[PDB]
């Protein structure tokens, strides 16, 4: 049944129970933006 | 061979395992004997070129066939280098890109013709020169800049040596390796010796590529930074007739 | 120049390739501006301080 | 909902890259001089929204190609020596 509109999905869907996991990687961890700050004084390009 | 070797093998005009032979002149086939030795003649009138096989050899010529310049006699792959001088150099571009594309193809890649084309083209870039006019008599010349002295002797200046050449099937990377302008050498396998070489000579670049221009980070000379457009200027109505008033100042 | 542009005729081909060789360093000298033996250097140049930090 | 106009935007020049440089030369002075520059003005300017009424869309570009799209400016690409196209240039207030 859509929960949108409770008007059923035309054609039957199979559903039930699934084992599913949740793995090692995390948008968290990843995801980062810069504009601008600290440039190396070796190589002048930005870094760390 | 099949896959990305193969393309590289093309790429690269490299001469492969089972060369499967080709018949270095025209005239008639004869195979002769059977599992004790196989060899096959192709025997015109006047010259009789013979041609021995490994035995296991699965060639595709029987008995009487009569036979062309560089036409096969074996099966197998065949060397782009035997190609070009027994049948010049057209004749090669046109093995290659077609071979090449016997490839991506074969498998389920569709590409246009036309990059592969660029490429082949610039694996014909240079020639090697027999009997000069000007340079010394060995050195490998740039097809374009040896006809800045073919058609250049021969028309305004016209006299002494058109400077004749030869063609040469130049492997991708030898190609791109032999190129004028030393800042795009020097980020090939020995900077060093570009570099040594260049400054004897007062050598100059021009930068005409780009490889070039990134590494001295110059506006590549594409795109926007094309000669062709990026002198572009825009002028804007009232700016007009008002810069029109001050030039008869 | 000259010596090898008459070793350039009458060699017995062996070490002719060596001959003519010579010449593309000569002549790269002759028509360059550059005039060898500055391939001896009196003065080493330093290398500015902050490309070198 | 592909660039506003740019089927007619291509049409316009020769070689495509050349609009580019065009819209960028105009974005140029159109930022140089506060818009104080368009072509366009009465009510053809584009526009914003917000959590407020309809204020001047600050994005050059977006108005260079408006602008050039009616065919209201020019292209030289040799018309006006550069010497005297910075001249002329800083005076309908400039600074």
């Amino acid at each position: 049944y859509d929960g949108r509109t409770g008007e059923p999905f035309e054609g039957p869907i199979v559903v039930g129970q699934m084992f599913i996991m949740k793995l090692y990687h995390m948008v968290e961890d990843k995801m980062h933006a810069r504009s601008t700050g600290p440039y190396s004084l070796i190589t002048q390009q930005p870094l760390g | 061979t099949q896959g990305l070797p193969r393309v590289i093998e093309l790429f690269e005009a490299r001469r492969p395992k089972a060369k499967a032979v080709i018949s270095e002149i025209d005239g008639v086939v004869r195979i002769e004997e059977g599992e004790d030795r196989l060899s096959v003649f192709v025997e015109s009138e006047g010259f009789s070129k013979e041609y021995k096989l490994p035995k296991d050899a699965r060639l595709l010529v029987k008995d009487g066939d009569y036979v062309e310049a560089g036409q096969p006699l074996t099966r197998g792959a065949i060397d782009p280098h035997q190609l070009l001088e027994a049948k010049g150099p057209e004749a090669v571009e046109r093995y290659l890109v077609d071979e090449i594309q016997k490839v991506y193809r074969a498998q389920g890649v569709k590409l246009h013709d036309k990059h592969i084309e660029i490429v082949v083209r610039q694996m014909l870039k240079y020639v090697e020169v027999t009997d000069p006019g000007d340079s010394r008599l060995l050195e490998g010349q740039v097809l374009e800049k040896w006809d800045v002295e073919a058609l250049n002797e021969r028309l305004i200046a016209e006299g002494k040596v058109p400077v004749a050449w030869k063609p040469l099937l130049m492997g991708v990377t030898k190609s791109a390796l032999s190129t004028k302008s030393w800042l795009s050498a020097a980020s090939f396998q020995n900077t060093t010796h570009v570099l040594t070489e260049a400054a004897i000579a007062g050598k100059k670049d021009e930068l005409i590529g780009l490889k070039e221009n990134v590494i001295l980070g110059r506006l590549i000379p594409a795109g926007t930074g094309s000669d062709f457009v990026r002198f572009t200027q825009v002028v804007d109505q009232r700016t007009l007739k008002a810069i029109e008033e001050a030039r008869k100042e | 120049e000259r010596e090898l542009l008459e070793e350039m005729k009458h060699p017995s081909r062996a070490r002719r390739a060596k001959a003519r060789k010579r010449l593309e360093v000569v002549r790269a000298f002759l028509d360059s501006g550059n005039r060898p033996e500055w391939m001896i250097l009196e003065a080493v140049p330093v290398l500015p301080p902050d490309l070198r930090p | 909902m592909a660039e506003p106009g740019i089927d007619k935007l291509f049409g316009m020049v020769d070689s495509k890259y050349r609009l580019t440089v065009v819209v960028a030369k105009r974005a140029q002075q159109l930022l140089r001089h506060r818009f104080k520059n368009t072509v366009l003005e009465p009510e053809e300017r584009p526009k914003m929204r917000t959590l407020e009424g309809l204020y001047d869309d600050p994005n050059a570009v977006t108005w260079a190609m408006k602008e050039l799209l009616t065919g209201r400016l020019f292209f030289g690409e040799n018309l006006v020596p550069e010497d005297r196209l910075q001249k002329e240039m800083e005076r309908l207030y400039p600074t």
